[PDB]
RNA sequence: CGGCCGGGAACUCAAAGGAGACUGCCAGUGAUAAACUGGAGGAAGGUGGGGAUGACGUCAAGUCAUCAUGGCCCUUACGACCAGGGCUACACACGUGCUACAAUGGCGCAUACAAAGAGAAGCGACCUCGCGAGAGCAAGCGGACCUCAUAAAGUGCGUCGUAGUCCGGAUUGGAGUCUGCAACUCGACUCCAUGAAGUCGGAAUCGCUAGUAAUCGUGGAUCAGAAUGCCACGGUGAAUACG
């Protein structure tokens, strides 16, 4: 994981989007490609459509997801079984 | 390799040399122990905003004569095949077949 | 007095032996024979030339060794003692040669070769 | 003898016998024994009742046995309920730390199931 | 060697007792180039065997060799598409090699704790005809007689 | 089977290097690249001047190029104007002052590179390959080469199936390291593709080594 | 006066030997005494390259660059010796590094 | 009490140039022979060891994705730029390796002996902090000088006493370090906790003739980070070959 004395990583454009959405109450989902950004406590209760390579899968950010990655909440491979 | 790939490498080297100083200073202020938290946060954000190709970790060494990205040798700046061809032609000083 | 000298070599070990008439002292690298070689086989190997000619307790040895390991250094010391005795007497040539101590064991370590795991060990082959 | 609700082997040395507790390893065994002022070489059935109480207190200083088991199960349940990638891997019974699954996952998959 | 001219290799004697037989025994027991370990094992085994029988270390080792030594073995010779185990007398060097090898195998497949003690017990059972190596020699001779006809 | 490059196996024994400068790891790559560019440019600019060899030396802060050619007059030009131009462009490419020295090879029929280039030129002018290589071998053996082998490979005559033909005269001992074997190669680009030419010329066995 | 060291590096030992011979002959001609050339350990950089264009890992070539080093010390350097050495015009292909003190 | 410091060219060592080994000598065998066997001398003996070196050709072998190239095809697209994803999937089959199944061993304490390499957008000492990965200050070193860098196996003492164990380490949970714009898919390493299978492996099959096999560590290229692979280096060091 990221070194602590550096801190948690978040993309600037996603940070700006989240700031606008929390300051304006915009319930429309945040379409983003920044899978690598960490979920911050100020995103709690927000719908984010995170890219998975082919589409933007929505994740409802709640309190338990803080510290994890949107990429952790958007699977990239489709597998339903061999037989 | 493709001319597009070779141009990509040239452009990456150009940008990497252009943005060296800011890159280094931002990394220094981020790494510093005796630095403010707001200062470190702002430095992180600015480093994130610099163009990606300005990072030297993105450039891949290529044979200077063919652009092949594999089999590189930093001493000669060439891939294995061109190294061997020039060595056999005697154009690389001191390099000769080794037995021991 | 005369401090006769002999250079020994084995594998990657070189030894410098200085023999002078005296007591039975053997001081290898400022240490006693046992303290340098705890292994009794190595101690015996070093003692072999002095036991062959009846001069075990009448010569003092000052020995330096570098390189190699335990067995290589014992062999180098034996070789150096042999040469020093040879310079000291020159009649012991026949006996030491017959015992085989005069020959420099030249067996070195084969370099690793391309396509093989070791000097000769080849990767496992499968028909299918 | 009886520490943290289990019987500790009587004939083994204190450190290894103390390692029988779920949640106590070699390093924690050394730490407990040094915090109770007791030699590691001494066999467990060579000690007095007071020393066993000191060991009891030092083990109660750590989270062991059923408390640790339920903490671990709750952490895995939290992962699985959260729906993260790790939770999905736990749900599906596949290696969770990036190990290859094309072959070599038999510790998680169990004995081989022929088609 | 189809071309031939292969010859045996000179082996130095052991330090403590100066015997080529003991040196070969140490080499046969040695694994992974750890000659010091094998030499210490052999020396401890010989010391305890000297305590057990009190004749000599080298003499005790020789007596165990005497008991174990095979006199004839069986070599395959294909005759009718199939093979016939033909009995052939073993030359003394190979006799010693096989005796030492069987002793080491029997000592390894034992139940005692330490290797030195396993070797000592195997040597005693060989010198009193009650060991696995003794059994192996008896088996070889028994099969040779059974296949005398070939 | 595949055969080692003769010059490569004999470098430092009877053959000299074509690049005889010293550099540390910092400037090794750049010097190799600059020498490659200089050799490429000079080859392209003197392709019609029978240039046999280019020896690049980098003394101190300069570069000196020795050009072994069969037509030193046509390389020098009128009174040195062409040499001046070449020095200018070479210095431009190398980034350091340049100096060009011309060395004449009086026996072009004994130089492997020149023989291969002549065969390639004849092939691109559509001369019959067998006649070309036979004449090359006869010329060299007549001018005194102790031996010569020429090999021409690849779609000879515009045929569908490629083949390789070779001719040898005298002795060409490739496994003898002290043998002086001048080897070189060339490619002829004709309307049916690439035709490869290889020439070995054996000119005696240097006995003193002389590096 | 302080001794001056000259380290000669080269890829060819005949070239470096001849250059060192010239330096020592000059220095002994011009008055000073020289405590050198001390052959120093020669470096051998080895490179292993695949030779086939596409496949066959086991077919490889091994090359080496051998850098030879000589060390020459000029002790009691006459005023003339320094500039004579700096105008000796050593052969091309020999890197010469001159240190003082 | 340290080659450390005056000092010495003795010795190891560093390279450069040479000497030496050729069935040369003796005896036997042999066909009045080539050669073979044995012996002396010798550091080396019969090609002393190893490497590089691959004949004419076979396989329409491999490579148009290193490169070059004849032809054929696309040209608001089969060309070019960007972000995210994939090459890391997983019922299964096969090949090559690593680690084990233990006592010739595991663990703890003390202590000994290498070679060859790499280093300037680099190697990074000493000292302080951290259990540890590491962090802070920072000398030296384009290096027989400085750093990487304490070799491991070994030796001596103790314990474990044949257990699925003080064997084995997979797997998993928690907490961290570093590189990097960024470690979710998808890094390496550290600490704590858990402790799967595994008790020597069927038909069958592979490598190896001596400093070899086996075993123990070290270095390098590629490389911001990322080897159980590859390429090198040394330590201990066998069994057998009748045919
Ligand atoms: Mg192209
Ligand atoms: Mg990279
Ligand atoms: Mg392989
Ligand atoms: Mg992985
Ligand atoms: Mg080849
Ligand atoms: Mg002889
Ligand atoms: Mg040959
Ligand atoms: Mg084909
Ligand atoms: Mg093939
Ligand atoms: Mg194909
Ligand atoms: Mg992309
Ligand atoms: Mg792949
Ligand atoms: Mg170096
Ligand atoms: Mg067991
Ligand atoms: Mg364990
Ligand atoms: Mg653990
Ligand atoms: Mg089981
Ligand atoms: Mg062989
Ligand atoms: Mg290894
Ligand atoms: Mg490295
Ligand atoms: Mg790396
Ligand atoms: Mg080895």
């Amino acid at each position: 994981p990221r070194s602590l004395k550096k801190g948690p990583f978040i993309d600037l454009h996603l940070l700006k989007k989240v700031e606008k959405a929390v300051e304006s109450g915009d319930k429309k989902p945040l379409r983003t490609w920044s899978r690598r950004s960490t979920i911050f406590p100020n995103m709690i209760g927000l719908t984010i459509a995170v890219h998975n390579g082919r589409q933007h899968v929505p994740v409802f950010v709640t309190d338990e997801m803080v510290g994890h990655k949107l990429g952790e909440f958007a699977p990239t491979r489709t597998y339903r079984g061999h037989a | 390799a493709k001319q597009s790939m070779k141009a990509r490498e040239v452009k990456r080297v150009a940008l990497a040399d252009k943005y060296f100083a800011k890159r280094a200073e931002l990394k220094a202020i981020i790494s510093d122990v005796n630095a403010s938290d707001e200062d470190r946060w702002n430095a992180v954000l600015k480093l994130q905003t610099l163009p990606r190709d300005s990072s030297p970790s993105r450039q891949r060494n290529r044979c200077r004569q063919t652009g092949r990205p594999h089999g590189f040798l930093r001493k000669f700046g060439l891939s294995r095949i061109k190294v061997r061809e020039a060595a056999m032609r005697g154009e690389i000083p001191g390099l000769k077949k080794a037995s021991w | 007095e005369n401090q006769y000298y002999g250079t020994g070599r084995r594998k990657s070990s070189a030894a410098r032996v200085f023999i002078k008439p005296g007591n039975g002292k053997i001081v290898i690298n400022q240490r006693s024979l046992e303290q340098y070689f705890g292994r009794e086989t190595a101690r015996m190997v070093v003692r072999q030339p002095l036991e062959l000619v009846d001069m075990v307790e009448k010569l003092d040895l000052y020995i330096t060794v570098k390189g190699g390991g335990i067995s290589g250094q014992a062999g180098a010391i034996r070789h150096g003692i042999t040469r020093a005795l040879m310079e000291y007497d020159e009649s012991l040539r026949s006996e030491l040669r017959k015992a085989g101590f005069v020959t420099r064991d030249a067996r070195q370590v084969e370099r690793k070769k391309v396509g093989l795991r070791k000097a000769r060990r080849r990767p496992q082959f499968s028909k299918r | 003898a009886r520490i943290a609700g289990i019987n500790i082997p009587d004939h083994k040395h204190a450190v290894i016998a103390l390692t029988s507790i779920y949640g106590v390893g070699k390093t924690r065994s050394k730490a407990i024994l040094a915090a109770a002022g007791i030699a590691e070489d001494v066999k467990i059935s060579e000690l007095s009742e007071g020393q066993i109480d000191t060991l009891r207190d030092e083990v109660a200083k750590f989270v062991v046995e059923g408390d640790l088991r339920r903490e671990i199960s709750m952490s895995i349940k939290r992962l699985m309920d959260l729906g993260c990638y790790r939770g999905l891997r736990h749900r599906r019974g596949l290696p969770v730390r990036g190990q290859r699954t094309k072959t070599n996952a038999r510790t998680r998959k169990g004995p081989r199931k022929p088609i | 060697p189809r071309r031939r001219v292969i010859g045996q290799r000179k082996i130095l004697p052991d330090p403590k007792f100066g015997s080529e037989l003991l040196a070969k025994f140490v080499n046969i027991l040695m694994v992974d180039g750890k000659k010091s370990t094998a030499e210490s094992i052999v020396y401890s085994a010989l010391e305890t065997l000297a305590q057990r029988s009190g004749k000599s270390e080298l003499e005790a080792f020789e007596v165990a060799l005497e008991n174990v030594r095979p006199t004839v073995e069986v070599k395959s010779r294909r005759v009718g598409g199939s093979t016939y185990q033909v009995p052939v007398e073993v030359r003394p060097v190979r006799r010693n090699a096989l005796a030492m090898r069987w002793i080491v195998e029997a000592a390894r497949k034992r139940g005692d704790k330490s290797m030195a003690l396993r070797l000592a017990n195997e040597l005693s059972d060989a010198a009193e005809n009650k060991g696995t190596a003794v059994k192996k020699r008896e088996d070889v001779h028994r099969m040779a007689e059974a296949n005398k006809a070939f | 089977g595949q055969k080692v490059h003769p010059n490569g196996i004999r470098l430092g024994i009877v053959k000299p290097w074509n690049s005889t400068w010293f550099a540390n790891t910092k400037e090794f790559a750049d010097n190799l690249d600059s020498d490659f560019k200089v050799r490429q440019y000079l080859t392209k600019e003197l392709a019609k001047a029978s240039v046999s060899r280019i020896v690049i030396e980098r003394p101190a802060k300069s570069i000196r190029v020795t050009i072994h050619t069969a037509r030193p007059g046509i390389v020098i030009g009128k009174k040195g104007e062409d040499v001046e131009k070449l020095r200018k462009v070479v210095a431009d490419i190398a980034g350091v002052p340049a100096q060009i020295n011309i060395a004449e090879v009086r026996k072009p029929e004994l130089d492997a590179k020149l023989v291969a280039d002549s065969i390639t030129s004849q092939l691109e002018r559509r001369v019959m390959f067998r006649r070309a290589m036979k004449r090359a071998v006869q010329n060299a053996m007549r001018l005194g080469a102790k031996g010569i082998k020429v090999e021409v490979s690849g779609r000879l005559g515009g045929a569908e199936i490629a083949r390789t033909e070779w001719y040898r005269e005298g002795r060409v001992p490739l496994h003898t390291l002290r043998a002086d074997i001048d080897y070189n190669t060339s490619e002829a680009h004709t309307t049916y593709g690439v035709i490869g030419v290889k020439v070995w010329i054996f000119k005696g066995e240097i006995l003193g080594g002389m590096a | 006066n302080q001794r001056i060291r000259i380290r000669l590096k080269a890829f060819d030992h005949r070239l470096i030997d001849q250059a060192t011979a010239e330096i020592v002959e000059t220095a002994k001609r011009t008055g000073a005494q020289v405590r050198g050339p001390i052959p120093l350990p020669t470096r051998k950089e080895r490179f292993t390259v695949l030779i086939s264009p596409h496949v066959n890992k086991d077919a490889r070539d091994q090359y080496e660059i051998r850098t030879h080093l000589r060390l020459v010390d000029i002790v009691e350097p006459t005023e003339k010796t320094v500039d004579a050495l700096m105008r000796l015009d050593l052969a091309a292909g020999v890197d010469v590094q001159i240190s003082l003190g």
